[PDB]
């Protein structure tokens, strides 16, 4: 893969936006939405969200894992634990990307959750290539993620795994 | 099959290609009734066409399917262009009651390329040569897919007693068991029925 | 015709079509687009963006694209001449013109189906009337009555024909559109007041228009930015944030150093009479008033001590009334993006000045028209930041030619109005060789002059200029400018006696520009061009 | 990005048929002893004696070999002799693998159809040599950006700079999303030809 | 461009028209109405609409509905991205408005 794909994969959360429009059920292949009254908040696909944004028709809202102060706990708890621990969203680095570039006026304290996200994934990062030095370091066969999301995965997979292909080779050469 | 799902699993179909090792099972049957949404819902927008925001909803959805789709396609059409000998042959001693890895078209297709590579090799090098070089076989030429990659995948089916084998030792072999939405790093061989199955998918 | 309102007529007719957006080249111009890009991405609207840069090549666009589409946009370009004939259109395509110059021409009035303005009416405009203009004995009894109609016709259109100038910018007409659908940002803002203070700093209005246009656009200024009450702490500053500034009228003081601003103003460098060593010594005691190092001052002004800098606003206008400076401090805005990013409304506007003016030329006449329409979006900050070195290297190759004319005597008092001309030899003359930038240069070298000569009667005359175009065709440009004063309506006259000098003497000339002041003359017509003006003039 | 080349299989069983790099990589020299005369041809080196030290590329000694050593038989260059292999004990990450190359895991795991007493040191030595250099391609490769890496990549082989051209691409494709780069559609292949 | 069909020996352009022939082929046996083209679509899709501007001079390009479009140098328009992915990806126009 490629970071234009995890985007892309992530633009299927739902996020509430407060439409300035009006506009009748739309029956989707992939559900339903609305209707748009008007003032009301309505809950949608963030590529829908985005897509009205930048056509000045909605406001975005602040998803409720994005907040100033239990993000200042998840920043510790993810320094405390020697293990991957769980992660409000399985996409949240994309999340806090184009909603914070897109919508930052309508998020009160964005240059702060930015900080704590972004404090999260410098050590989320530090504990894979400690997990992925361990793997070859003993000559591993196996190795339980916990809770990486594809992110972090991806960022590192093509090269970890194409480096133990080239292991698995040297260490299975003289059997025959 | 709510039009809802075939989406969900058409991403799912997607993933799995893109890190499987080897051309997996063909799913006909989605290939074939996702393109008929698309089909349809062709239509009535180019028929109440007078509305100017609902249908710029709805082409934004159609572009998207629309590519999931079609990149999942051009991601076969790389596997069989590398493996075809191994792919023709495989598909021609199946035993009858097994999931074809082949769709009657990507079929003709393959026919036609191993057709025209060998009739374009006939003629460039392998006529003029000394008269027994001439027949070169394509199953010791193109080489076969290696199953002994490693892949990141998470599960969704419990599963217990899965064999681990590290090494050519057959007792060092530990047996590991796996919970439900867990992630591991292993093998592609020791989990290649698995992903078949649906039981796993390799994220 | 004139739209009576923008929402109804103008754009609610071409939101379902495929318009074609011609436009001029000029600061002006490119803030006037810039929002209707931004108005016509926003409800999918398929548009078309040909830059245009005189009259040949206006036409020349219109030849391709004359039967594909069938609506049209002009900004800044074709309101002060006839449309339906230099084109010669069909009679279904529809005309917008959105142009500053003026005044508008008389058929371009009275023809309500296919040249449509969107020229607010309430401007100083005095149109004359329809009829006044437009269309046995008893037979010639009348007929004289008729000839004695076109007799005065002859006298109101010299009358009404006779003085040009700018009415409000196209880039604030364009945003009261924006701000009427009620899809205005600041990034729309922003483009408003750089395409107003534009035409400021050319010196294409009046003081009076100017403070009256910043007084409106205070008040939105306002409603946006002033929302942010009290959250201005939890606000992100990554977000641009616009204010109303009350800053002095250095030019690019904050980027160059504190010296070589006060050298370079062409505001400055006349008062203080900065080309004479007698009065070089006058800045030396203007800074030594006010506690600045001379070491301080040579220096970048983001490195200054921040000890200094403190009132420097202020300790600026103070000791410069003891000099005879009193209009120092000018009303402008300015904008924030995030840590380090402030620009003054006319920085943005010498930059981009300079964009599409740089004098070494890389291809077609269209080739830095884009280059500086791409640096007014935010994220293009690395071509703004390099067309302020531009526009640098030329206010430091201004004051070396005004300081040339003016120590040795080349403003030749050849009767009603003054006259130079310049030399190759020269170094940094071939900068000058365009005819956009060179209004500029004899904009300053009038404003120098006047305050520099001790006559009473050359310091209220027009200055005329000339300046080698084509060494091939062996032709040069020449320009004309009003009467120089503090208070100066700026309603130039040359349009009209260049083109009857030129029918009078029947020599070769081109008109090719949109203004009707600037024109390129065989090197050998330049006296028999000239005699006959000095006598047309008289 | 669609160009696939053949890859080499010259770590596993047997190297592939069609892959360019096990070409060049098997034409590399070795030393070789022969058992019988050599008529008809003791022109290159008409006959050639029995017991002469010869050098010949590995692809011809793939066939003129066998288990009684009827033709000729085999002995490791000195890179793979015992001298070295504490070397590559001592710190591997010093060794200018390019020079001793530019194939060392690819050779030396074709030295291993040879049957040679000391396989069973030799497989130990690739697998403890390539775990030692482990920790510096992983670590020079995802942290060296707009840099110039042609003095961090001058002391690899085939092996490992098919690595370290991996972990660039990885990090240069996370910061250049990050900065809202990697939207524009861009050309291809033919920006290859400009 | 004849810079390529100028290096492949004068049996391999057989061996590609058979190819090609055969790939398009395929290609329309997908989907009920001339099937789906899988040439295009390299990269998810992020607007709907997409602001080009030309490069070089190209005759006449063509709206499906019959409404052409002529491509002079240095302009630029607004074009839906379901057109213009096929001369992008050549050099012929360019994506601007990223």
């Amino acid at each position: 893969m490629d970071a234009a794909e995890v985007e892309f994969l992530a633009e299927k959360e739902l996020v509430t936006i407060i439409p300035n429009f009006s506009l009748d059920k739309i029956y989707l292949i992939g559900g339903d939405l609305g209707p748009f009254n008007p003032g009301l908040p309505v809950e949608v696909p963030l590529w829908l969200a985005i897509n009205l944004k930048q056509r000045q028709k909605c406001r975005l809202l602040p998803p409720e894992w994005m907040d100033v102060e239990k993000l200042e706990k998840m920043r510790d708890h993810e320094r405390k634990e020697e293990t991957f621990t769980p992660m409000p969203s399985p996409y949240y680095m994309e999340l806090t990307k184009l909603l914070l570039n897109h919508a930052s006026d309508n998020i009160p304290k964005a240059d702060e959750i930015r900080t704590l996200v972004k404090d999260m994934w410098d050590t989320r990062i530090a504990k894979l290539r400690v997990s992925a030095d361990s793997f070859v370091r003993q000559q591993e066969a196996h190795a339980k993620l916990d809770n990486l999301t594809l992110m972090e995965i991806n960022t590192s997979g093509t090269f970890l795994t194409q480096a133990l292909n080239h292991m698995y080779k040297l260490r299975t050469n003289l059997q025959p | 099959l709510t039009p809802a799902e075939l989406i969900e699993r058409l991403e799912q179909a997607w993933m799995n290609e893109k890190f499987a090792p080897e051309l997996l099972e063909s799913k006909p049957e989605i290939v074939e009734c996702v393109m008929e949404q698309l089909e349809h819902m062709e239509e009535n927008l180019r028929r109440a066409k007078r509305e100017d925001l609902k249908v710029s909803i709805h082409q934004m959805e159609m572009e998207r399917i629309r590519y999931v789709l079609s990149s999942y396609l051009r991601c076969r059409l790389m596997k069989i262009e590398k493996f075809f000998p191994h792919v023709l042959e495989k598909e021609k001693t199946r035993p009858e009651g097994e999931p074809s890895s082949l769709s009657p078209e990507e079929l003709a297709f393959a026919r036609e390329f191993m057709a025209n590579t060998e009739s374009y090799l006939k003629n460039v090098a392998l006529k003029h040569m000394p008269p027994n070089l001439q027949k070169v076989d394509l199953f010791r030429a193109v080489p076969k897919p290696d199953l002994d990659s490693y892949v990141f995948l998470r599960v969704r089916e419990r599963q217990e007693n899965i064999l681990v084998e590290p090494d050519t030792d057959e007792q060092r072999d530990y047996v590991i068991d796996l919970e439900k939405g867990s992630q591991h790093l292993i093998r592609y061989k020791t989990i290649a029925p698995l992903v078949a199955s649906g039981a796993v998918q390799l994220i | 015709m004139f739209v009576s309102d923008f929402r109804k007529e103008f754009y609610e007719v071409v939101q379902s079509q495929r318009v074609l957006l011609f436009v001029a080249s000029d600061v002006d111009a490119l803030c006037a687009c810039k929002i209707l890009q931004a108005l016509f991405q926003c409800d999918h609207v398929q548009y078309t963006l040909v830059p245009v840069s005189g009259w040949q090549e206006l036409e020349t666009a219109f030849l391709e694209h004359k039967e594909q589409f069938h609506y049209f946009i002009l900004i800044n370009c074709g309101a002060n001449v006839d449309l339906l004939d230099i084109l010669q259109p069909d009679e279904d395509t529809i005309f917008f013109v959105c142009d500053t110059h003026r005044p508008v021409n008389v058929v371009n009035v009275y023809n309500d189906t296919q040249i449509k303005l969107l020229i607010k009416q309430d401007d100083d405009l005095e149109v004359p009337a329809y009829e006044d203009i437009f269309r046995i004995v008893e037979q010639t009894m009348r007929r004289r009555q008729r000839r004695e109609w076109e007799a005065r016709r002859r006298d109101i259109l010299f009358d009404y024909e006779q003085y040009e100038y700018h009415g409000t910018s196209s880039a604030m007409v364009m945003f009261e559109l924006a701000w009427m659908l009620s899809k205005d940002l600041n990034d729309m803002l922003w483009w408003a007041i750089v395409g107003l203070t534009d035409q400021w700093v050319q010196d294409k209005i009046t003081q009076m228009k100017y403070v009256t246009d910043v007084g409106v656009l205070q008040r939105h200024v306002s409603r946006h930015n002033h929302r942010n009450e009290d959250e201005e702490n939890t606000l992100s500053v990554d977000c641009t944030r616009i204010s109303f500034e009350y800053d002095l009228r250095l030019v690019l003081y904050q980027h160059w150093s504190l010296h070589d601003s006060l050298c370079n103003t062409s505001y400055t460098a006349a008062r203080f009479k900065l080309w004479s060593v007698h009065g070089q010594k006058r800045l030396q005691e203007f800074l030594a008033d006010m506690g600045l190092p001379l070491k301080q001052v040579k220096q970048k002004f983001q490195a200054m001590d921040i000890s200094l800098k403190e009132n420097l606003r202020e300790m600026i206008e103070q000791s410069a009334n003891k000099f005879g400076m009193k209009d120092m401090r000018v009303q402008t805005f300015s904008i924030h993006f995030g840590f380090k990013h402030k620009f003054l409304a006319s920085d943005v506007v010498f930059a981009t000045m300079s964009l599409m003016e740089s004098p070494e030329k890389d291809g077609s006449g269209t080739d830095h028209f884009i280059q500086a329409l791409d640096s007014l979006s935010r994220s293009n900050l690395d071509k703004l930041y390099h067309g302020l070195e531009l526009a640098k290297k030329q206010l430091r190759a201004t004051q070396q030619t005004i300081a040339s004319c003016l120590c040795t005597n080349l403003v030749i008092s050849q009767g009603p109005f003054l006259y130079c001309s310049l030399m190759e030899g020269t170094p940094d003359v071939m900068l000058f060789s365009r005819p956009a930038s060179l209004s500029l240069l004899s904009k300053h070298l009038l404003k120098s002059f006047v305050c520099s000569t001790k006559n009473r009667r050359c310091k209220l005359l027009p200055l005329v200029m000339a300046a080698p175009l084509s060494m091939e065709h062996g032709t040069v440009t020449v320009v004309g400018i009003p009467p120089e004063t503090d208070s100066s309506d700026r309603k130039n006259f040359f349009g009209r006696a260049f083109e009857k000098a030129a029918e009078s003497t029947s020599s070769r000339m081109l008109h090719n520009h949109f203004d009707l002041s600037v024109i390129e003359l065989k090197a050998e017509d330049r006296s028999k061009f000239l005699d006959a003006l000095i006598s047309l003039l008289s | 990005e669609a160009y696939f080349r053949v890859e080499s299989g010259a770590l596993g069983p047997e190297e592939n048929f069609l892959s360019l790099d096990d070409i060049l990589m098997s034409h590399e020299k070795l030393p070789v002893r022969t058992e019988t005369a050599m008529p008809r041809l003791g022109a290159f080196f008409n006959a050639v004696p029995q017991g002469s030290k010869l050098e010949l590329p590995l692809w011809l000694a793939k066939g003129l070999f066998d288990n009684k050593r009827r033709i000729l038989s085999v002995e490791l260059p000195k890179i793979y002799q015992e001298g070295w292999r504490t070397v590559f004990s001592a710190d591997p990450n010093v060794v200018d693998l390019h020079k001793m190359g530019p194939h060392f895991y690819g050779f030396g795991s074709q030295l291993l159809h040879f049957d040679s007493p000391e396989n069973a040191d030799i497989s130990q030595s690739l697998l403890q040599t390539f775990i030692g250099r482990f920790r510096r391609i992983m670590d020079s490769s995802q942290n060296a950006y707009n840099e110039d890496t042609s003095a961090l990549v001058a002391r690899l082989d085939e092996m490992e700079r098919g690595l370290f051209q991996t972990g660039q691409k990885g990090l240069n494709d996370f910061q250049c999303w990050e900065k809202g780069q990697a939207s524009q559609i861009t050309a291809s292949n033919l920006v290859q030809n400009y | 461009p004849n810079a390529l069909r100028f290096h492949m020996a004068a049996e391999e352009m057989e061996w590609f028209n058979n190819y090609k022939r055969s790939l398009a082929t395929y290609m329309r046996s997908l989907g009920g109405d001339e099937g789906l083209d899988i040439t295009q679509d390299m990269k998810p899709p992020k607007s709907l609409y997409i602001e080009v501007r030309c490069l070089k001079d190209y005759g006449e390009f063509e709206v499906d509905d019959g409404t052409s479009v002529l491509l002079k140098k240095n302009s630029q328009h607004f074009l839906p991205r379901w057109k213009c992915e096929q001369l992008i990806r050549q050099g012929v126009l360019e994506h601007i408005l990223s």
